[PDB]
């Protein structure tokens, strides 16, 4: 950087050099002014302006080089303070231009924010109405009608309730709950609630739990079975789903099989994939397929693995393994 | 009354070896209070034209009379009087002086002709109220927009009161609102003091404002078209039928 | 509004554009008061030469008035060549040329008088340090003291204003010229004509040289056919650098670019098309500044010669230390140097006037003749005297070289010098050779070299005493002096022996020639200087307009896309081409030109010449560099 | 400008002025050196320093005085050309700040993008179901029932439309569409989206047009209509809405008609407001006032005035003064 | 195949108090091969539009995208560096070096490459030939008539076959021969070499060569015209019919 420094200040030097040579000169024409005398002065000056130059180098050549530190660094503390008017600028301009930056990222992303809240509201007044109009109805009398009509508003109401798992996800971090569940109401209500695509399938259950007491989040976990449950029912046809939770070593693992036609084993992995949709069939391209990632990314949170034992023409296998009991800790301290 | 008579003009740039005509045998005939128009594709020698008939450039041959005064045997002074008393130019890039403000600016020329304080302020007064740049007087050039600048361009021509308006195409710089506004401008003024605007075109919506149009084709009118009761949209549409057979 | 306010603000506005016209009016102004301000100096008198003092520097300033009004003139143009479009617009809005040269001479003289009163200040204040040099330069120890000379002052106002008259003229000119066309908006195949004058110039200017080097060699040994070949070689370099400079760049550049089939790249296109239009345009400036700066060059270069021979003329011209013609006068001084306790050593060495023979000894020409062949008052001496050389029967010594005798007289390699007396010969030749005149210039006029013979020859020779040509002094009455110990009491003493200064002495006439040539050398080194600088500079500003109508050049390209390094690398080359030239032709004028210098009056001196070209090169570099970045400022504000 | 270049270089005077002293000071003290003598070089020295001074302080004092034009007031490039390393080491972090800022701009763009297309799918996701519902229920054997379902399905769709002309209302101008209409066809396709409503109110229609071309868009001016008359139906209980068209001089209107509560005189002009709802009456909280609002504005783009008669007790009066004909022609010149 | 493509470009002129805005969302789709006019009044954008899409000004907001490569990132030497290679440019005015010949001028870009020298002097006449100035190859541009020079400079637009060819108004300086001339045979270079040109007009007569006319009024795009089977006569025709509506 002396190279630049010395490049950046070479009229100085020439007119300190110039003064010498006048100085010289005039001494020289002059009978009265001995030139003895002025080369010394000349000797001693140039002594002591090299060591000025370099106390001046030392004390210059900082804010320049810290400032093309700072550019490419991930830290913004890299700059020095000012220490004269030509810097002052600098650094207004360059604070004048990140507080823009700055105001400018932050009204978006609060206008962001704002339109996400509208969303979400109108999905609330969304699928409110379909509440209403599910309680209107639950007063007929006939069958078929009935149930397939129950099919449809639980079909509606599944994606509601995926639309709003899939909001609530980003905060799903500080909404964590620990507390005891215990899985015999959970999956009771859970087949109560999906009696009507049951009774219209022809599918059965069973409920066979040799683990009652598990640790999580009551809501995310009842989710994550709903959902498992209802792609087990859609994606098969008068087959039995079982359900079955047994406690192996120190984790409670949950597992969830049905009968029905499986998935393919080159796209078993690709379930898990946001927004797959199966090619074998056109009917579940309408589908959203999202439930299936929505409950793998709330499971990670939650120390729980939805593993997949999936073969083609047999069936599907979801493994839900509850964490340790004592790894709720650091969840509970921190 | 005629006030404008030119006779068989021609005109031819180059020298010895390499030299090409450009107008070939052109009498005009320009009446008094007429605002005449001239349409014709770029190259066809329009320009040419007006600077021979402004006594800016020398003709090969023929003679043109203006309000009786011989045109082609006058000396140097004799053509700077006789300009500056009875000429005014308007053209496409407004001439303006950025040091001076547009009052000052457009008072220029009457600031050297010996008259008093307060008959110019009212000159200027007048000229600027009729055209509608008053409240602009003390903003330098450099603070307004380009209609305004040409406004001003075009009301410093109005203020030593000219006998004959050469106005080459004033609204090759401006919008279609701004070009519409400036020629309605002009011809408002055309109908108080009678001023011989002559204009040239090459935009057959411009010169539907006038009263005659001529069409130049190489050097030498072609056809004339006359106003009568028309309301500037059938004089519009023939126009337009006589360009199209000119053009193709 | 009031023209006194249009006036102001334009002048307000467009001071910035104007400082080099600044400057370069300043500088002149300062040099002309700086230079005149001695004429007036009471203490110029000190100067004691031959000519006055204060006779040649009118002279000097009356050339240094034409050298700074052609600057002036040309300086002008960055004032005058930007308003065209503003007297356009006059003319459209109205007025008369008689009002819009008013207009446009109403801040000229604001300018010009600002400039006048600046360079006053400026030049009174190193108008000292000129006077220290000047003292200096002649060697006198008196002290220089500050001094306005209001004499000078009012001089210098007279021929500025007469200057202006001169600016008035040439602005009235421009301004007529222009239109009112002025507001919007040569070239062809070389004949055959200039195909002859390209080879003719260069033609010329290669005989001048020849025939010029020729003259050194030793050949034209006459007065009559010098003169010829003089005239002929200064008009044939005259005519060829004119020839040069007109028709023969444009020769050699069609001869290069012909052999590219027209297929050029963008360097070339920047510097061959235009350097083979645009010189010839200005044949009668560069002929003129490359023979006055070859003129000055030369000139100064035999001033100093003569500044540096000085001791060895005044040792010549007066044989002894110090020269008397009268004996009484003589131990008059003797008697004075007695209570002077300073050994005389006065010799009154006798040496007889004998003609000899030397036209056979001559090798020159036979139409060289120099009056008589072999009649001159030639003096010889004995042995006894000048023990050093001693010369047996029959032989001589020529003690004097005559550097002027020297290039026109030629000895024999074994020339016989023949004693041609009444009626007895001594033939004589020749074994060595001396420099030491026995005699004064007073006695022996044009210089006769001692001739040393033997002992008894010139026994003889004096014993004969022929009745002939012989100096009225016998033997010379010039008193010598004892190792160099208060030679300034001795002359002090000598000064005040001869009130009249009827005598000559050595340190005495060792000062007047250092005291006229060093005046003189300080004159032409002023006035070569101030030249070499306006030379340049004038380059510089007829270079600044060459770019002004390219800005549409350097406008377009740049649409097409070719980027400013790649516009300025042809500059670069342009601007070596164009001031590269002029040097060269320069340096060799000026060559030529000071091997003249010591052909006669001396050998070789080498000391000066190369000292002096280097400035040249350094004056011409800076220069070009200014050039180069005006174009650069100019490049890159097209698009 | 000057106080900062000569605080700047301060150091460098000190320097130049140092040497100087020393000489005068020197002067004094040698008596084989004469102090007159030496003033006269001070003299000379300080002149070329002056002038060297005056030279350097343009040169220098010009890239920062255009930072410090460019720092907020305005012209985004009022930076010159750097020449000097240290101006070439300051805008290189100028354009590094500006290209990330730009960048970081690119990416809310892209963001908002993104947002738009998953909203417009969320959209399609949720207009299908509403389509499927109402195919399978259009069924129904009872009659109350019935009647509710179809009420409470029409609500919906009804405030689904509102919502989804709510956010067409960015793309309203290229949407702008002229082509001839009648008035008779549209009126009764509305009154056939509008029959389970005017059923169970016993709401009849009149249809009395005397002019049945109209000169507007057909989905937008459908859209206006059936809020207004939606509006009607719920302002005005058991009576018949009375539909007329008439050409008001060279302006075409349509007028409409009702018995109901009418709206007070205080807040006749701002039923048309953004959101705004009736306070008189406790079942208008249902109400959000969007339909008005919204087709007021739509009405704007297409020269039509919405005008209101209302009077407590009485009924609201609405009357869509089309443009005249002569209008609808400058989109193409102007 | 699109070759240039553009996406809501904006352009403003002047700040503070005289920021005035010309170009306001404009779209543009030009393929390959094809010979696109674009057709508007002397106040409309159509030099700052093309100054904008060949990257010699700078847009406001906006994309544009020529051959694939996005041309609103490179600063200013890329961009020259682009220039000079694969575009083409043709001026209704001064395009030559007034001390260099006929084929030392259209032998210029070519320097750049160091194209041997019979493969240069063999490309320079197979194209000189085409255009009927191989007669006139060592003459200097003050021997030479006014179409003489515009043939000469198309033909050094054309000898480096760039991508896109952009024109502005190239026979605004000749008569009718020389421009109806000038317009043959650009269009049957373009048929012959397949290229692109873009061309800037407000004449129907020179626009009526083309297979596409776009109408810009006020920086905005509202009109398009194919010529489909037509010949020059009919679309000549269909080009005044549609004029007439823009303008009354
Ligand atoms: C812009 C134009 C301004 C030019 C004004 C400059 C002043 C006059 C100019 C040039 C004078 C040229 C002198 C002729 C060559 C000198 C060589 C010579 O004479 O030989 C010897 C050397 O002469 C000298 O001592 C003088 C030394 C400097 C002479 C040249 C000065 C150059 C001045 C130019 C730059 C300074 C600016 C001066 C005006 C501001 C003479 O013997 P000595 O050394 O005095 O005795 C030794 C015992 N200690
Ligand atoms: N000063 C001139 N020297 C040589 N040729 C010229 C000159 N002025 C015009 N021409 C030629 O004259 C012909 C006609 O040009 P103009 O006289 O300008 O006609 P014009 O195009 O109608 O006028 P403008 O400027 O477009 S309103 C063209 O071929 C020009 O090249
Ligand atoms: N440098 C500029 N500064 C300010 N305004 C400008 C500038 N260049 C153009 N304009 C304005 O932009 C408007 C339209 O741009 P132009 O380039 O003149 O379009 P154009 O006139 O159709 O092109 P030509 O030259 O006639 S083919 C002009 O009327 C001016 O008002």
């Amino acid at each position: 950087m002396i190279k630049a420094f010395l490049i950046e200040r070479r009229s100085w030097i020439a007119a300190f050099l110039f003064q010498q040579a006048l100085m010289l000169f005039i001494a020289f024409v002059d009978p009265s002014i001995s030139f003895g005398n002025v080369l010394y002065m000349v000797y001693l000056c140039i002594l002591f302006f090299i060591i000025f130059l370099w106390f001046r180098y030392r004390k210059e050549t900082a804010f320049y080089k810290s400032l093309k530190t700072w550019e490419n660094n991930l830290d913004v503390t890299a700059i020095n303070e000012p220490e004269t008017p030509f810097e002052a600028m600098v650094e207004r301009s360059i604070a004048g231009q990140t507080e823009h930056l700055k105001q400018t990222a932050a009204r978006h992303r609060l206008a962001l924010e704002n339109e996400k809240d509208e969303l979400m509201a109108w999905i609330h007044e969304v699928k409110t109405p379909l509440t209403a109009m599910h309680l209107i109805i639950d007063r007929m009398e006939e069958k078929a009608l009935k149930s397939q009509l129950s099919y449809e508003w639980l079909r509606i109401h599944l994606l509601l309730d995926q639309q709003l798992h899939q909001k609530r996800i980003s905060f799903i971090e500080n909404d964590l709950s620990v507390e005891f569940i215990q899985l015999q109401p959970l999956i009771f209500k859970e087949i109560k609630d999906l009696q009507s695509w049951c009774i219209q399938k022809g599918i059965g259950f069973d409920i066979q739990l040799e683990a009652k007491e598990v640790l999580s989040d009551a809501k995310w976990l009842a989710f994550i079975i709903r959902q498992l449950l209802t792609n087990a029912v859609k994606y098969s046809e008068a087959s039995e789903i079982e359900i079955k939770s047994f406690q192996k070593g120190e984790q409670t693992q949950l597992q969830v099989k049905d009968c029905g036609r499986g998935i393919d084993p080159k796209d078993v992995p690709r379930i898990f994939d946001k927004g797959f949709t199966s090619t074998t069939d056109h009917h579940d391209q309408a589908s959203t397929g999202m439930g299936l990632y929505l409950a793998k990314k709330a499971a990670a949170p939650l120390l729980i693995h939805i593993d997949v034992e999936s073969e083609f023409g047999a069936g599907t296998v979801f493994t839900l393994t509850f964490p340790i009991r004592n790894q709720f800790e650091h969840v509970i301290s921190v | 009354h005629v006030i404008l008579e030119a006779n068989k003009i021609r005109k031819s740039y180059g020298n010895k070896l390499n030299k090409q005509e450009v107008l070939k045998g052109i009498d005009i005939h320009i009446e008094k209070g007429e605002f005449v128009s001239i349409m014709g594709a770029s190259g066809s020698g329009k320009t040419t034209l007006l600077n021979v008939l402004s006594s800016i450039d020398q003709v090969s041959h023929g003679t043109i009379h203006i309000n009786g005064n011989d045109m082609t045997a006058m000396k140097e002074k004799q053509l700077a009087e006789f300009r500056k008393q009875h000429l005014g130019f308007i053209f496409q890039d407004y001439n303006l002086l950025d040091t001076l403000t547009v009052k000052e600016n457009i008072l220029l020329p009457l600031s050297i002709t010996k008259l008093s304080k307060k008959e110019a302020n009212r000159k200027f007064e007048e000229v600027a109220k009729e055209l509608g740049i008053y409240e602009l007087r003390d903003k330098y050039p450099n603070e307004i927009s380009g209609g305004q600048k040409q406004r001003t361009s075009a009301g410093r021509a109005f203020i030593h009161d000219p006998s004959i308006i050469f106005a080459d195409e004033p609204t090759g710089a401006l919008d279609s609102k701004s070009a519409s506004d400036l020629l309605n401008k002009l011809s408002q003024l055309n109908q108080k003091r009678n001023a011989t605007i002559i204009m040239v075109t090459h935009d057959p919506v411009a010169a539907s404002y006038c009263g005659r149009v001529i069409f130049i084709k190489d050097g030498q009118m072609y056809t004339q078209l006359n106003k009568g009761g028309q309301d500037r949209q059938t004089f519009f549409q023939d126009i337009m039928k006589t360009q199209g057979v000119l053009g193709g | 509004m009031n023209i006194n306010q249009l006036i102001l603000r334009n002048l307000k506005k467009n001071l910035r554009n104007y400082y080099l016209y600044v400057f370069a009016l300043i500088f002149s102004v300062a040099l002309y008061f700086a230079f005149v301000t001695l004429q007036y100096d009471p203490a110029i008198n000190e100067v004691k030469a031959s000519i006055k003092g204060a006779a040649a520097i009118k002279t000097a300033s009356i050339l240094l008035v034409a050298v700074v009004a052609i600057f002036i003139l040309y300086a002008n143009t960055i004032f005058i060549k930007r308003r065209s479009k503003e007297i356009g617009l006059f003319q459209l809005i109205g007025m008369t040329k008689h009002k819009i040269f008013r207009i446009l001479s109403a801040e000229n003289v604001m300018l010009y008088f600002g400039s006048l009163a600046i360079g006053v200040a400026a030049g009174f204040s190193i108008s000292k340090l000129v006077l220290m040099i000047l003292f200096k330069i002649v060697d006198v120890k008196a002290d220089a003291k500050l001094h306005f000379s209001e004499q000078a002052l009012v001089q210098t106002v007279i021929v500025f204003c007469g200057i202006y008259l001169l600016i008035m003229i040439m602005n009235y000119t421009f301004i007529k010229k222009q239109s009112i066309l002025s507001l919007f908006k040569k070239v062809k195949k070389i004949s055959f004509f200039q195909m002859l004058i390209g080879a003719l110039g260069i033609v010329l200017i290669l005989t001048g040289y020849y025939v010029s080097s020729e003259l050194f060699g030793g050949k034209f040994k006459t007065i009559n056919e010098l003169f010829v070949a003089m005239s002929f070689i200064l008009g044939s370099v005259i005519i060829g650098t004119f020839l040069f400079y007109k028709g023969s760049v444009t020769f050699i550049s069609n001869i290069i670019r012909k052999s590219k089939g027209g297929y050029l790249n963008i360097s070339e296109v920047l510097s061959l098309s235009s350097i083979m239009f645009r010189m010839k345009s200005n044949a009668l400036l560069l002929t003129i500044i490359t023979t006055v700066s070859a003129l000055a060059i030369g000139l100064l270069s035999l001033a100093y010669i003569s500044y540096y021979s000085s001791e060895k003329t005044a040792e010549q011209n007066v044989a002894a230390d110090f020269s008397f013609m009268n004996e009484k006068d003589a131990k008059l001084f003797e008697n004075k140097l007695r209570e002077s306790n300073i050994s005389f050593v006065k010799k009154a060495t006798p040496v007889l006037q004998a003609n000899v023979d030397i036209a056979n000894i001559m090798d020159g020409t036979p139409k060289e003749m120099q009056g008589d062949p072999g009649n001159m008052q030639l003096a010889v001496v004995s042995d006894k005297d000048v023990k050093g050389v001693d010369v047996a029967a029959g032989e001589a010594v020529f003690s004097g070289y005559t550097d002027l005798l020297q290039k026109i007289m030629v000895f024999k390699d074994s020339g016989v010098i023949k004693v041609k007396s009444k009626h007895e010969t001594q033939p004589l030749k020749y074994k060595g050779l001396r420099e030491e005149f026995l005699v004064s210039y007073t006695f022996t006029s044009g210089g006769m070299p001692a001739v040393i013979v033997d002992d008894s020859l010139f026994k003889q020779l004096d014993k004969d005493k022929d009745p002939r040509i012989q100096l009225a002094q016998s033997t010379f009455i010039g008193v010598n002096v004892k190792h160099d110990d208060q030679m300034e009491k001795a002359n002090e003493l000598f000064q005040q022996v001869n009130k009249k200064n009827e005598h000559l002495s050595r340190l005495d006439t060792s000062a007047a020639q250092k005291s006229l040539f060093g005046m003189v050398m300080f004159i032409v080194g002023f006035l070569g200087l101030t030249f070499l600088i306006t030379s340049g500079c004038i380059l510089y500003f007829k270079q600044m307009g060459e770019s002004e109508d390219e800005k549409p050049s350097y406008t377009i390209l740049r649409k097409l896309g070719f980027t400013q390094g790649d516009l300025i690398k042809g500059i670069r080359i342009k601007q070596m081409y164009n001031f590269g030239i002029p040097l060269v032709v320069g340096l060799f004028h000026s060559y030529f030109a000071v091997q003249s210098g010591w052909f006669l009056f001396g050998s070789e001196v080498w000391a000066p010449m190369i000292m002096v070209m280097v400035l040249y090169t350094a004056l011409y570099s800076i220069f070009g560099f200014l050039s180069v970045l005006y174009y650069k400022k100019v490049i890159k504000s097209s698009l």
